């Protein structure tokens, strides 16, 4: 063939940190459908949003947006634990379908977004070139991410570690712990990797006897 | 790692 239908940019959803995660690539021939299963960040998430992107830039702002929905109702549970799938399919008309539902309640959530949607024949290219031009900075941008939902992580569970040692964690070694995450959560809201790591070896050195637990 | 974002 000659010619045939693709979907032009690269189609996905906002994760956490503020990133464009694609579930269909550009270009990729129409009809086509992609599933992914997703999860919760943060204990006892009961509610999640799907917010739906068209565009090459890893920063999900720098994206367009083709509309979002909400899923309610998942049992409040384990960070990592809910397992949420989200399809994403196109006709061959262009269509897309949007689906998320979650594994264990069976709650679903849906929505229609019309083929003439999104960027057109122009805005299309820039997004390209754009992307093209900021390919390092949107690199660095993800790793930074990363690095941040990891941090965000050793916060979070060292804090919960801390209070249930209790007493069994000598008054010194809390102290010190409890230096090393307030460090770690002023680095995490800027925007220098090696900072953050540099925060989270702080901490990690301060934390052996809590660790011993 | 595939995480949707925390609650607003």
């Amino acid at each position: 063939v000659l010619l045939l239908d693709v979907t032009p940019l690269s189609l996905g959803i906002e994760t956490m940190g503020g990133v464009m995660t694609t579930l269909i690539a550009k270009n990729t021939t129409i009809p086509t459908k992609h599933s992914q299963v997703f999860s919760t960040a943060e204990d006892n998430q009961s509610a999640v949003t799907i917010h739906v992107l068209q565009g090459e830039r890893k920063r999900a702002a720098d994206n367009k947006s083709l509309g979002q929905f909400n899923l309610d109702g998942i049992n409040p549970a384990p960070r990592g634990m809910p397992q949420i799938e989200v399809t994403f399919d196109i006709d061959a008309d262009g269509i897309l379908h949007v689906s998320a539902k979650d594994k264990n309640s069976g709650k679903e959530q849906k929505i229609t977004i019309k083929a003439s949607s999104g960027l057109n024949e122009d805005e299309i290219q820039k997004m390209v070139r754009d992307a093209e031009a900021n390919a390092e900075a949107d690199r660095k941008f993800e790793e930074l991410v990363q690095t941040r939902n990891q941090g965000d992580h050793l916060l979070h569970s060292t804090r919960k570690q801390v209070e249930e040692a209790g007493d069994k964690l000598p008054a010194d070694d809390k102290t010190a712990i409890e230096s090393a995450l307030t460090a770690l959560e002023t680095a995490l809201k800027g925007e220098d990797k090696a900072a953050i790591e540099a925060k989270m070896q702080e901490l990690a050195q301060v934390s052996q006897k809590l660790m011993e637990i | 790692l595939y995480a949707a974002p925390r609650p607003t």
